């Protein structure tokens, strides 16, 4: 349900009776996308500081993804309208609390996200795959910025970004739980009072194939990410591309049911354990995407061999992919998009996501249709125009040595 | 064959000779491709030479049926024997040559 607001904001919300608590979330778009190298990472650090303000009882967060940003209130149903104001309240008055404001803190705790992004391996892998994919635009900069940037931002710096990113045209304030959406919005619409100005030109990006290796030979395991360039929100292979992901689906060794996941890869990887674990993804900003794997290899000496198998079932998408696997790989997307959306945050920052990145969001039983309208000819026309020969972005962080350079796994892509 | 178990053994050196661990790239996409270029190059000079004056670089008078009782004006091995021979004549002793 939508409702523009006087100011042109719209309020975007999704109620359902059976929802365990409610949410209600500013979002006003240019994450680090809208970023630059010297000032990245201010959006995140406003975001922080709004989100620090006092909550009036209500759980108040930040989201600072890569192309939006906003502040969720998290709250009980019948709390929600209160929540609300708070929200309103913390952007109508963004200007004033980024001006009182005593950066410092704020920024040593953005210095310590940046911080754990830079050890949690996964995040690092796939921090540096989205930098180098994307490498000479914004959207290759991290969503939280790099420890060097945030020293050296200030409030002026703040100050200008929410000047230009914080208005009518570029936000939304999305919603879901219990309660009478007329309520709510009411109550915002009395609340809310933000500058006008145009919707911030989006920055353009161009997927680059490359190669980034950051070898620390000190870890215990091999962490690498290889992906091809994605499907974005707008494109409508989205759900295809989703269930290409995973017609490979999760691996996870030590899980018991690795002995018995259904992707062939899981069934190779197990012979001689190649891989400890590993996740096909799809990526979608909102114009372009990643579509690949990450992985852990636990025996350093077997990389080069998962990322051969890994190629190889790749090359399979365009070929031999049999009515089995895209039956499954239907099933499992139409789940994990289910699940993906049950908790009120969750389904809060997804329509945020949408409305502000797409302008329209397909509820679940529409994308529940668009996708059980996918045959395994059109899995594999897909494959064929994206999987299948296509450049290949590629990271890794330790006990890396056997990962064999760029050429050997880019022509693993059209091998048969 | 041992040539090459013993080159595998110890993998190959560099120009700068320095350590290659640090940096080795496989064999494949790598260096079979260089090894067709010097392949191709060895195979149109080899052309070059079996097509067009091939017997340059032998001797003409290998070309007269051999007579014991008639020796050539000059012996001299083909033409890459010719340092270790010159050696041989540079020490009077047949046994010290
Ligand atoms: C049919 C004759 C030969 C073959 C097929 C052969 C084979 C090879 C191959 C494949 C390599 C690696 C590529 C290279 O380093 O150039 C190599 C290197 C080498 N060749 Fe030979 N070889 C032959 C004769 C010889 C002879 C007669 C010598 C010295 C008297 C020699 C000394 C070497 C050495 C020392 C290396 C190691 C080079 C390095 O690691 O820097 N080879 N050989």
């Amino acid at each position: 349900k939508y409702t523009t607001l006087s100011n042109g904001v719209t309020v975007a919300t999704e109620t359902n009776p059976a929802a365990k608590t409610s949410s209600v979330g500013l979002f006003f778009g240019a994450g680090s996308r809208s970023e630059h190298s010297h000032s990245n990472g201010i959006s995140a650090l406003t975001t922080n500081v709004l989100a620090s303000q006092s909550a009036k009882g209500s759980l108040l967060t930040a989201k600072n993804d890569r192309e939006f940003n906003g502040i969720i209130a998290q709250t009980t149903n019948d709390n929600i309208t209160e929540a609300g104001k708070l929200i309103a309240s913390i952007a109508s008055n963004a200007v004033d609390i980024v001006e009182k404001t005593d950066l410092t803190k704020h920024k040593q705790y953005l210095s310590a996200q940046a911080s754990a992004v830079e050890a949690d391996p996964k995040s690092k892998v796939l921090s540096h795959l989205y930098s180098s994919a994307f490498q000479g635009y914004s959207l290759a900069l991290p969503t939280l910025g790099t420890t060097e940037s945030v020293e050296n931002l200030e409030n002026q710096d703040s100050l200008r970004h929410l000047a230009k990113h914080l208005v009518n045209n570029n936000t939304v304030i999305a919603a879901s739980g219990n309660f009478d959406h007329d309520k709510l919005a009411d109550a915002i619409e009395a609340n809310l009072k933000i500058a006008e100005g145009v919707k911030p030109e989006i920055k353009p990006a161009s997927f680059l194939g490359s190669e980034v290796r950051m070898r620390d030979d000190t870890l215990p395991k091999a962490y690498i990410s290889i992906a091809v360039h994605g499907e974005g929100l707008n494109s409508p292979n989205y759900y295809l591309a989703k269930v290409a992901a995973a017609i490979y689906g999760d691996f996870y060794l030590h899980s018991t049911i690795a002995k018995f996941t259904s992707p062939k890869l899981a069934s190779i990887v197990q012979e001689y354990n190649i891989v400890e674990s590993y996740n096909h993804y799809s990526k979608s900003f909102s114009d372009t995407g990643i579509w690949g794997y990450y992985a852990e290899i636990a025996d350093k000496f077997t990389v080069d061999d998962f990322t051969h198998f890994s190629l190889k079932e790749w090359n399979r998408l365009s070929i031999s992919i049999s009515e089995a696997e895209v039956a499954r790989a239907k099933a499992q997307v139409k789940t994990a998009l289910a699940k993906e959306l049950a908790n009120s945050f969750a389904v809060t920052s997804d329509i945020a996501e949408k409305v502000l990145l797409v302008g329209h969001r397909q509820s679940l039983r529409e994308a529940f249709e668009k996708i059980d309208a996918i045959k395994v000819n059109d899995v594999k026309e897909w494959g064929k125009s994206k999987v299948w020969d296509r450049d290949i972005v590629i990271s890794g962080t330790g006990l890396i040595e056997d990962l064999l350079d760029y050429n050997r796994n880019r022509n693993e892509m059209a091998m048969m | 064959c041992m040539h090459l178990m013993a080159l595998h053994v110890h993998g190959s050196s560099n120009p700068v000779g320095i350590t290659g661990n640090i940096d080795r790239l496989p064999m494949h996409p790598y260096f079979i491709f260089k090894d067709l270029i010097t392949v191709f190059v060895f195979l149109l000079i080899f052309s070059l030479f079996v097509f067009y004056s091939p017997n340059t670089l032998g001797h003409p008078d290998n070309y007269i049926p051999g007579n014991p009782m008639v020796t050539p004006p000059s012996i001299v091995p083909e033409w890459y024997l010719l340092p270790f021979y010159a050696i041989l004549r540079s020490i009077p002793d047949k046994l010290g040559g």
